[PDB]
RNA sequence: GGAGAGUUUGAUCCUGGCUCAGGACGAACGCUGGCGGCGUGCCUAAUACAUGCAAGUCGAGCGGACAGAUGUUAGCGGCGGACGGGUGAGUAACACGUGGGUAACCUGCCUGUAAGACUGGGAUAACUCCGGGAAACCGGGGCUAAUACCGGAUGGUUGUUUGAACCGCAUGGUUCAAACAUAAAAGGUGGCUUCGGCUACCACUUACAGAUGGACCCGCGGCGCAUUAGCUAGUUGGUGAGGUAACGGCUCACCAAGGCGACGAUGCGUAGCCGACCUGAGAGGGUGAUCGGCCACACUGGGACUGAGACACGGCCCAGACUCCUACGGGAGGCAGCAGUAGGGAAUCUUCCGCAAUGGACGAAAGUCUGACGGAGCAACGCCGCGUGAGUGAUGAAGGUUUUCGGAUCGUAAAGCUCUGUUGUUAGGGAAGAACAAGUGCCGUUCGAAUAGGGCGGUACCUUGACGGUACCUAACCAGAAAGCCACGGCUAACUACGUGCCAGCAGCCGCGGUAAUACGUAGGUGGCAAGCGUUGUCCGGAAUUAUUGGGCGUAAAGGGCUCGCAGGCGGUUUCUUAAGUCUGAUGUGAAAGCCCCCGGCUCAACCGGGGAGGGUCAUUGGAAACUGGG
């Protein structure tokens, strides 16, 4: 599955904008509907995996993960969500959201180290150079549409994951100690 | 007889050998000796890897390989080490 | 305990009995024994059908079943949903879970298998109920 | 199974040549035991020297081990130096 | 390269009644799986004593050997502490 | 590296139990259902089994047939059929795990090292004829070969006897020497022939190594029951003999009276065991599907034969029950091989394709056989991955739901506009998995008397894919074909309206329902997940809830009515000593897979692979000596 529904709510729901912007919480900054701890840790989860957009099992999964790794597992956990292929597109800014940069890496328009990946969830390590295909590199999503740990050239349509993020690049709505908290029950 | 043969590991369409000593009556992926080496057919070229000491040490107590890794010791200059060695 | 008192006579841990065993027997008709063999349904032949009164201070007419199981248990089954099709001589299938307010009921009927038809025009927790999908 | 009806055939007839082989060794050997019982050598020791050959027969022929054999063989010796 | 070694144990006599015949008992302490303390574990062994030597209350030294009998798995090596 | 919550009350603190949130499944059931990759799939009846198939091969051992040089195979013979495959009934046992021992062992095939392979003989299937059977078949006569069988010859074997010449753990072991007795064997194919033969290769005999597999013994470890306390009389030991591959009451005779057991014998009940697997912070508990090891079993009970190995899944023989045949006289059979059927059950698959790969049997080889295995089929049964659209878009449409009728909500959701083609459909293209073997040459080497032509190693050339035109790839077209399920009082994420009115119903718990029901049923919305979601069963957790880690006993359950004590548990101070505990080092081993760690390969992941780590109440052998235990 992916979540198709509506983009709004969302983050009308969350009280933040998941688009990044402000747009959803402009006009009605209040939950969905008519009547517009467990809860506040739920609410965080609900927070980074909508943003991402990612389903609970294949999230709690990149959490174990992460776990393992070696330092803080909330900001371990982040970073390998942020290296995600669809999320680096979408921050390289080859896509307005990422939505569409999810589309675009699962119709197979992009290219990582030159080869065809198709998986939004693939995991971009660095060093490594995603791109468009040459059948792709006039699509008009890309050229109507970036931080530190990337590097990006607009005339090749071709960036760079340098190194790992770090935290401090990442999304500071997110208290991700009370991820870590949800996960611990 | 003991025999030099290939154990079948890998997955559905992915074989992977590993070159074990057996005896012959032992089931192919079961009960085994030592293991001597591993082959991979299915990536190019085939990636092959045997450690010497114990392939000679086979061959010269009359474990006979069987067809293919007798082919695999060939490529990596086993079997002329073998035959060098009855004569010197 | 002193450590020697338990190395002579050690600790005890408890029996914690099924919920549910008439579903924790099969029978062996050749041997003409029980077997024990946990089971997560059964089937049986209603033999009465009929309704009770809850305890108190619960009150309506409980609609229930007394089914021969597979294994010739014979075991008081409470019937879910609003309205059923069972009479003497229904084969249906027990499931686990005692109705709390129906003294002899640790058993429930499910609904949508075997002779079991499914609850009429629910729409709601239709699974539950054995119903389909009411449009197309 | 055509090779099992075979084999039956055959375990029948190498059975009752290997009773003959059998036979003829117990023979051999309780002509030795007679002859130490009456007291007298000449008989024993040449009974002996036959008993070997039949015993030793055998062992050509898998019907006794080795072991088996060298034992029989001791045995018997051992009474015909008991004389 | 020399001989592999058989078991040896030192124990007490605990009967002589049998002929050639010792049934020596080893002592030894076995830790408790779950608690922790060591406890006195008794294992009895018939041994074979070709001349009788070993009395009622000896500390006896034994050796395996090859099935002596049905149960004697064990020969007298030395006598180290008679009885009283 | 470890989370709590609700519920005894009028209220309370404590005690105490119960219940829920988590994670797992060989799961099932209900509703729903797109695809791919990788796994899994009779847990019940070790019930009964239709049909097909699962073990053959060798004509380079051998006559005879039958075809027409040469090919084919009833039969004899060799080897295999003891493996591979299945199941877990029995088994509480040295069955299994771990560590040892055997100076009490056996070992076809393979490898190496040596010696050899001499000379004779009589048969007997096939065939052909005859007699009796309903059949299964079977009983007679005469023929015939063997690399079949049996004679002698010679052997380094094994006996027994006598030496010496060392050594260990009692029994003893090893190496040499002599005497005497006993012991072998085979040819077949190609070449070269001086036709006598000789040569290579395969086969044959014996000995000694090696490898491999098996056997036995022992320490130690892993169930419940005392509402099971005695149990044993080949029993326990001895002495002989017999038997076994081998030690041994293994067996028997004789003699002795022993043996085991409150450290739980014995009996009863339950169970295949293990690597592992699940859960847990861990200790622990639970499991022992798949995969690998070991054991046991093959309709049931019993016995043996052949063989290196069997007391033999697709072999004998006996007995019994059952099914089938039948001329009633006798015969035949044993899916716990792969499929499949019936039955039982909540419940578990195709009477499939190929030996291309990897193994295995036989063969000199070509091959042949192979339901092993590789593949395919079916099932959301599980794990992983990707979908079912994307951007923009108020006008905040209609419609729906609510409405203090203002409005709010569904809602940027939709449409509109602009895109994309994962997938889907269609049309081209299209793998790796394949190594080979064999045959051909050429080179080296080795045998050889013969540059003949074999062996062994190089190098070339050649030619075989079930899956399968399948994966994958390229091109074209369409947002078109692809979202459900549970919940929404609290625990617990997410609320309103109408209907119902202690009724219908709900429910895990506290409980809810008699007119304002956020708890019943429906509707809108919201929430949690998602090709799934719920429900049930079972296990672990939550349960510092059998507590070693980690609880208690004045009054909550809990101090023996009181003594005397056997075993057992525990033990002041100093010093010496040992070193059983204890601490520490080294070595051996604790298979592989798995788990974890680090890498690497599949577009990612799952999965797969490589290197490593972990894991013992472990064995062996050194240290230290305070503490515990000896002296």
């Amino acid at each position: 599955a992916r979540y198709t529904g509506p983009s709004w709510k969302l983050s009308r729901r969350l009280g933040i904008s998941l688009s990044g912007t402000g747009k959803e919480l402009e006009k009605r900054p209040y939950a969905p509907g008519p009547h517009g701890e467990y809860g506040l840790q739920l609410q965080e989860k609900q927070k980074l995996r909508h943003m991402y957009g990612v389903n609970e099992r294949q999230f709690r999964t990149l959490f174990d993960k992460a776990g393992k790794l070696a330092g803080k597992h909330g900001e371990n956990f982040m970073i390998l969500l942020d290296s995600r292929l669809d999320n680096v597109v979408y921050k390289l800014g080859l896509a307005r959201t990422r939505r569409q940069a999810r589309q675009l890496v699962n119709h197979g328009h992009i290219l990582v180290d030159g080869s065809r990946v198709d998986i939004p969830s693939y995991l971009v390590k660095p060093g490594q150079t995603i791109g468009v295909r040459e059948k792709s590199r006039n699509l008009s999503i890309i050229k109507e549409s970036v931080p530190e740990y990337l590097t990006f050239d607009a005339e090749k349509l071709e960036g760079t994951f340098t190194r790992l993020p770090e935290r401090s690049e990442l999304a500071p709505e997110i208290n991700e100690a009370l991820i870590v908290e949800f996960y611990s029950r | 007889a003991v025999k030099i043969r290939l154990k079948r590991m890998g997955a559905k369409k992915s074989p992977f050998y590993r070159i074990v000593v057996a005896d012959s009556r032992s089931p192919r992926d079961g009960r085994f000796i030592e293991t001597v080496g591993t082959y991979n057919p299915v990536a190019k070229p085939a990636e092959v890897k045997i450690d010497e000491e114990l392939a000679l040490k086979w061959l010269q107590t009359g474990a006979k390989p069987s067809d293919t890794v007798r082919n695999l010791f060939s490529s990596q200059g086993i079997m002329e080490k073998f035959h060098n060695a009855k004569q010197g | 305990p002193t450590i020697n008192q338990l190395i002579r006579k050690g600790r005890v841990s408890k029996v914690e009995n099924s919920k549910s065993p008439a579903l924790n027997k099969g029978y062996n008709s050749f041997k003409k024994e029980h077997t024990n063999v946990s089971s997560p349904q059964k089937r049986g032949v209603c033999t009465r059908v009929g309704t009770m009164t809850p305890k108190k201070p619960n009150s309506a007419l409980r609609k229930y079943a007394r089914v021969r199981l597979t294994n010739g248990i014979e075991v008081t089954a409470y019937i879910p949903g609003i309205g059923h099709n069972l009479q003497e001589h229904s084969v249906v299938l027990i499931r686990g879970g005692r109705v709390k307010d129906l003294p002899g009921v640790r058993y429930h009927i499910v609904r949508g298998a075997l002779d079991t038809a499914g609850v009429e025009n629910r729409a709601q927790g239709r699974s539950k109920y054995g119903t389909k999908k009411p449009k197309a | 199974i055509k090779s099992a009806i075979k084999r039956t055939k055959t375990n029948n007839e190498r059975r009752v040549h290997n009773a003959t082989i059998k036979s003829a060794m117990r023979t051999a050997i309780k002509q030795v035991e007679a002859s130490v019982a009456n007291n007298e050598a000449d008989k024993a020791k040449t009974a002996l020297t036959e008993a070997a050959k039949r015993i030793d027969k055998a062992v050509k022929t898998g019907l006794v081990h080795k072991n088996t054999a060298a034992r029989y063989k001791s045995r018997l010796a051992k009474k015909v130096n008991g004389l | 390269s020399e001989r592999n070694q058989r078991k040896v144990y030192q124990g007490r006599v605990v009967s002589d009644k049998m002929d050639k015949t010792i049934t020596v008992v080893v002592e030894t302490y076995k830790k408790h799986t779950l608690y922790g303390k060591r406890v006195k574990y008794s294992k009895k062994f018939k041994a074979h004593d070709e001349n009788n030597q070993a009395k009622i209350g000896d500390i006896v030294k034994i050796m395996e050997t090859r099935p002596l009998s049905a149960t004697k798995r064990f020969r007298l090596v030395e006598v180290v502490e008679e009885a009283v």
